[PDB]
RNA sequence: AGAGAAGGUCACGGCGAGACGAGCCGUUUAUCAUUACGAUAGGUGUCAAGUGGAAGUGCAGUGAUGUAUGCAGCUGAGGCAUCCUAACAGACCCACAGACUUGAAC
RNA sequence: UUCACAUCGACGGGAAGGUUUGGCACCUCGAUGUCGGCUCUUCGCCACCUGGGGCUGUAGUAUGUUCCAAGGGUUGGGCUGUUCGCCCAUUAAAGCGGUACGUGAGCUGGGUUCAGAACGUCGUGAGACAGUUCGGUCCAUAUCCGGUGUGGGCGUUAGAGCAUUGAGAGGACCUUUCCCUAGUACGAGAGGACCGGGAAGGACGCACCUCUGGUGUACCAGUUAUCGUGCCCACGGUAAACGCUGGGUAGCCAAGUGCGGAGCGGAUAACUGCUGAAAGCAUCUAAGUAGUAAGCCCACCCCAAGAUGAGUGCUCUCCUA
RNA sequence: CUAUAACGGUCCUAAGGUAGCGAAAUUCCUUGUCGGGUAAGUUCCGACCCGCACGAAAGGCGUAACGAUCUGGGCACUGUCUCGGAGAGAGGCUCGGUGAAAUAGACAUGUCUGUGAAGAUGCGGACUACCUGCACCUGGACAGAAAGACCCUAUGAAGCU
RNA sequence: GACAACUCUCUCUAAGGAACUCGGCAAAAUAGCCCCGUAACUUCGGGAGAAGGGGUGCCCCCUCACAAAGGGGGUCGAAGU
RNA sequence: AGGGUGAAAAGAACCCCCAUCGGGGAGUGAAAUAGAACAUGAAACCGUAAGCUCUCAAGCAGUGGGAGGGGGACCAGACC
């Protein structure tokens, strides 16, 4: 197919905030893989 | 719909599934800890524990089936010398799985096995 | 599991070898059918000088098929080809001896063929 | 909706056979039952304007339920449970909270039950497994095989009609059987055999009742 | 501001749920027993089940081959036992008694 | 048979409808792609079958004509590029039409509208024929609307975890034959019932894998050729994505197995009525009221408070200074 | 006996079609008609002849063999089909990296029924509808793509006779 | 990695076997070698591999192996180019 | 097709990040916010921050009315 006109400015930015929005997500998992790593605890992680 | 399907398809075929395990146990015997994916390690938790089912009964037919899997000829000799006292005592978990960072090129989540 | 165009075995004294099944009677808008089931029939080889001839369109039930029958009690019954029986409306058989063996079911619609059998 | 009497739940344990005395054979379905059957709470016009009757089941650790839900059930002090389902009736003066319920005074012999459970999920599937549509050639040059073709008329209508049948997620939803006889009943085992097939795997969650009838049970309208 | 309410999300182990999300189960595995709750997955053990009589050895035969040890051997996506391995480490969001009016109570 | 109107109805007249062949040439020539077929819908009634009635030149069975009624259903084949139409065997009946003669950014391309070639015919000829014949490239990653499903966010007036009412919405309420009543009613006899009841099926739908089997590149076994494991024995790899075959659990699936379609519930249409005025009679009604349709509404099955009209009930939490 | 016309008469031409064939690669009427084949045959084979409009080197009638030729029937075979189903592989889907394209008046872009250059998301009225994504299907946007290749116009162009 | 629809490239598919379809399109089936046996028609060359049937592995012997083929006997499998 | 640092390369010693590239200070210069991909540097386009503001809507997006809130060297019954 084919679009029949141009996406305008501010429907474009929406669907790249959603795109953008899964960082905010892998930060959390991150910072979560972090604070259960400093401590030395966990038997199931080799970081080296 | 896999309603019941317990196996590791790996993304390869039966050919290459069959090779690429049976590969893998070939360095694990000898080297006792690994660096690959998490996908194959999972799947390789059956064909270790059966290899070190066959030593425990350390028979001639228990010996052939293994030259059949095992690649190498020397590592299922000396498979069967050292098992009997080593996990004269342990019944099953043979091993277990280390996680560890992915890979830098297609973020892998990659994972440590050894033979406990 | 008899669909037209489909080739049966004659096993009665009508003097044919060979049918072909093109309706069937009895089940309202169905195109299968099972063992007392009555059909449409196309004669396709005959026997010389009887009174049958090659191309006419008769009446006929099922007696065997190589699909399987259930029963009640477990019991499931499977030929190893497909035979009928020619007929007439009152569903009396125009042959008078009858070859192979029939299934205990037919004596509801078809007693004639039942005592005509050698085995049942 | 409103029930014609009062249900209790139970787990689908397999499917087996059962060999009358005189030989014939019915496809039968075994039904097994867990510890709890004890009703929890009971409604009533005054307070919530309808007629009904709560039921819990499968007893588990007391550690695994919500704060809250703990409380609902300590009120009649009654044992931690998982599940919930209600039962509508017509009059409930004959119950109370901490009251077993046991399915052989309620069900004998060759009473009509209807069972209602989760189906098997199929996922989202196409057209001929959901809608049983017909299938395209598969050879003379055709492109579509198992397409669903055409979705409209043309430039009358100009839209898609709502509700077309389309593909989507298939199963996984509830359903409810009607009208299955029960064949036998052993208090020995705490199982129940019911005729038919039943809705879903070994280990599925349903609700048995008595067999609701329109013109003889329940009231019409 | 501090600290983390109920509870939710991620994470960890999985599914008869599933395109991805979602949904469901579980996360140190109990102790007492007339009793039902604390085995998620894999492994191991055992059983059903499937295939249909392994290897080695002996016997018979010039030999192909047959035959005994032997419901064998292999498999076991399933059922039941068993904490043997992995559910470790833990992380984030989250807590103003619920504005204002009127009436009836008090 | 007599009797215009049971059923036909000349001669002529008055209408609606917009599916036929046409008239006009208003939109589209910097493109609105065609005939038929496949798949998939959805509406209309001027009703082919199924439900309920009236009249009959309706004895009965079976029709005929017509009213209410569009809920559901309306087969498979032979010939044809076809539509149309004929024929075979059946069926309760095998309805007519609209949606760009529904649907090609969904399919097919047999037909028609390109280039080749040939017959007949016309033409001095090149060539030509709404004449025939053989052959002959159908592109496309869905932006938006719309549609089938599935999430997140926020809101619902503190924040939550469960259980729920059902405004609204959809799905499904279909149908054949046989037996009993009864060879009774009816009828000279042939022949053969209404109503009511009970069985066996068809199609469709919701589920299921105990059964019978398909597949089953987890697995088992047999076997050909070749390479390798030092060799024999025994095994492994390859012969695409099983080398070729014989079987196969779970799973999935139907041909297999169960269930389903109920109501002496409500209100009506056509029709039959009761009581009874205007009109001392009569009248089904311009007061009132009763029977009664596969139709309408509820009931049955599923969804459902984003129902911003955001509901209801039980329970829980709101710490420190 | 009808029905046909071996035969004859007349008009006009340079002469009026002889063998053989014939609803044919030719037949408008036409699915001609009879027969065969099929349960049923607008196709196929045989025959009749009313040859619209066969015909003798733009050759006529036959012809063994040959044909990636056209055409009809039959045996075997089979998922073509009744009626679908299961499985493998590559894509699709998710994550990470790299990263286009046609297209595009601006677009805050619903349905119905009307209206209108006669076929409307954009005008009128009513109904419906929280906001925003993902995966799937394409009815519409008279979607995209090529200043229509059909038809007509130009005192246009070209090839051929 | 995961193992939805749908498309493509492949395998099998119960009972039936062209009912599909403009049309057996596509797919399936046939297949090698050695024997037996091969029609109408014909330009006498062909048709013809016509069609259609039987056998096929391995081991021992006959046998002297005569490079073969053939014969006899035995044996495994559902199935021997 | 591709022109413009500066009057003069004085083209950035040295220190930190530092494997390079590149950047931050220092120093040079009237100017480095002229630092080499460098002169004045408009618009489309991609953005950051601040003030008001949308999740029961519907609309060629504006216009006439203008609730509530916000803002500033002039003033303020004004203006944006
Ligand atoms: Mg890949
Ligand atoms: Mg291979
Ligand atoms: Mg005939
Ligand atoms: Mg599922
Ligand atoms: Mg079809
Ligand atoms: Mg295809
Ligand atoms: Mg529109
Ligand atoms: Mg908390
Ligand atoms: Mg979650
Ligand atoms: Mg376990
Ligand atoms: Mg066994
Ligand atoms: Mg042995
Ligand atoms: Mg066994
Ligand atoms: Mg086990
Ligand atoms: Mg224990
Ligand atoms: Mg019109
Ligand atoms: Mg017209
Ligand atoms: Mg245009
Ligand atoms: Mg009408
Ligand atoms: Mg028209
Ligand atoms: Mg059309
Ligand atoms: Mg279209
Ligand atoms: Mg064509
Ligand atoms: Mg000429
Ligand atoms: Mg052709
Ligand atoms: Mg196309
Ligand atoms: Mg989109
Ligand atoms: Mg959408
Ligand atoms: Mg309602
Ligand atoms: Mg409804
Ligand atoms: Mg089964
Ligand atoms: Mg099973
Ligand atoms: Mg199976
Ligand atoms: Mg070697
Ligand atoms: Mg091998
Ligand atoms: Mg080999
Ligand atoms: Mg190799
Ligand atoms: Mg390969
Ligand atoms: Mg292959
Ligand atoms: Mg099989
Ligand atoms: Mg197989
Ligand atoms: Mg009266
Ligand atoms: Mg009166
Ligand atoms: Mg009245
Ligand atoms: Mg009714
Ligand atoms: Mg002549
Ligand atoms: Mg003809
Ligand atoms: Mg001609
Ligand atoms: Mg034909
Ligand atoms: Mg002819
Ligand atoms: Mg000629
Ligand atoms: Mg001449
Ligand atoms: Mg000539
Ligand atoms: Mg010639
Ligand atoms: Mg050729
Ligand atoms: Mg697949
Ligand atoms: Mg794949
Ligand atoms: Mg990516
Ligand atoms: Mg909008
Ligand atoms: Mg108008
Ligand atoms: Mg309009
Ligand atoms: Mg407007
Ligand atoms: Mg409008
Ligand atoms: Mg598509
Ligand atoms: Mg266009
Ligand atoms: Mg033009
Ligand atoms: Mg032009
Ligand atoms: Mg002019
Ligand atoms: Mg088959
Ligand atoms: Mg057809
Ligand atoms: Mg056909
Ligand atoms: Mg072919
Ligand atoms: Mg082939
Ligand atoms: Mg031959
Ligand atoms: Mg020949
Ligand atoms: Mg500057
Ligand atoms: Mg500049
Ligand atoms: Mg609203
Ligand atoms: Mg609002």
């Amino acid at each position: 197919a084919v679009p029949k006109k141009r996406t305008s400015i501010y429907k474009k930015r929406i669907r790249k905030n959603i795109w953008k929005k899964k960082g905010y997500w892998a930060a959390l998992k991150a910072f979560s893989l972090a604070k259960s790593l400093s401590t030395g605890n966990s038997k199931s992680f080799f970081v080296r | 719909m896999k309603h019941g399907r317990k196996i590791h398809r790996l993304s390869r075929p039966a050919d290459q599934r069959r090779a690429l395990l049976r590969g893998l146990t070939t360095q694990l015997l000898k080297h006792g800890r690994i660096k690959t994916t998490r996908a194959k390690a999972s799947a390789m938790r059956k064909y270790v524990d059966k290899m070190i089912t066959l030593a425990k009964e350390g028979s001639l037919h228990k010996r052939r089936q293994a030259l059949g899997f095992i690649y190498e000829k020397q590592i299922v000799h000396a498979l069967f010398a050292e098992v009997p006292e080593r996990y004269g005592d342990r019944n099953g978990g043979y091993t277990r799985i280390i996680r560890t960072l992915p890979r830098r090129g297609d973020n892998a989540p990659m994972a440590y096995i050894e033979l406990v | 599991m008899i669909q037209p165009q489909t080739h049966l075995n004659v096993a009665d004294n009508s003097g044919a070898r060979e049918l072909m099944c093109i309706r069937i009677i009895g089940a309202s808008n169905r195109r299968y059918a099972r063992i007392g089931d009555v059909i449409v029939a196309v004669i396709k080889e005959a026997i010389p000088n009887t009174p049958l001839e090659r191309s006419e369109v008769i009446r006929a039930v099922v007696v065997r098929t190589c699909k399987e029958l259930k029963r009640d009690n477990g019991m499931i019954i499977r030929y190893d080809d497909n035979a009928a029986v020619i007929i007439d409306q009152e569903g009396n058989p125009k042959g008078t001896r009858i070859f192979g063996a029939i299934a205990r079911e037919l004596r509801q619609k078809f007693a004639k063929i039942v005592s005509l059998a050698p085995e049942v | 909706s409103v029930d014609a009497g009062i249900g209790v739940m139970g787990t689908k344990l397999g499917m087996m056979s059962f060999f009358e005395e005189d030989g014939t054979v019915v496809p039968v379905t075994v039904i097994g039952f867990k510890e709890g059957n004890i009703v929890t709470q009971v409604k009533t016009e005054s307070t919530d304007g309808y007629n009904a009757v709560q039921v819990g089941y499968e007893r588990l650790r007391d550690r695994k339920l919500t704060m809250p839900e703990r409380g609902h059930l300590n009120k009649a002090g009654v044992i931690p449970m998982r599940h919930l389902q209600e039962f509508r009736l017509v009059s409930v003066d004959d119950f109370t909270p901490s009251q077993k319920l046991l399915f052989e005074e309620l069900f004998k012999e060759g009473d009509m039950v209807d069972i209602s459970g989760t189906t098997i999920g199929k996922g989202f599937q196409g057209g001929i497994k959901r809608h049983n549509f017909k299938r395209g050639l598969m050879t003379h040059g055709s492109k579509s095989h198992r397409a669903l073709g055409s979705i409209g008329a043309g430039t009358t209508p100009g839209h898609v009609y709502k509700g077309k049948k389309m593909p989507g997620r298939m199963g996984g939803t509830k359903t409810k059987i009607r009208k299955l006889k029960i064949m036998k009943i052993d208090t020995d085992l705490r199982v129940v055999m019911i005729k038919g097939a039943v809705p879903g795997k070994p280990g599925n969650l349903l609700r048995l009742a008595p067999a609701k009838i329109v013109g003889k049970n329940i009231p019409k309208n």
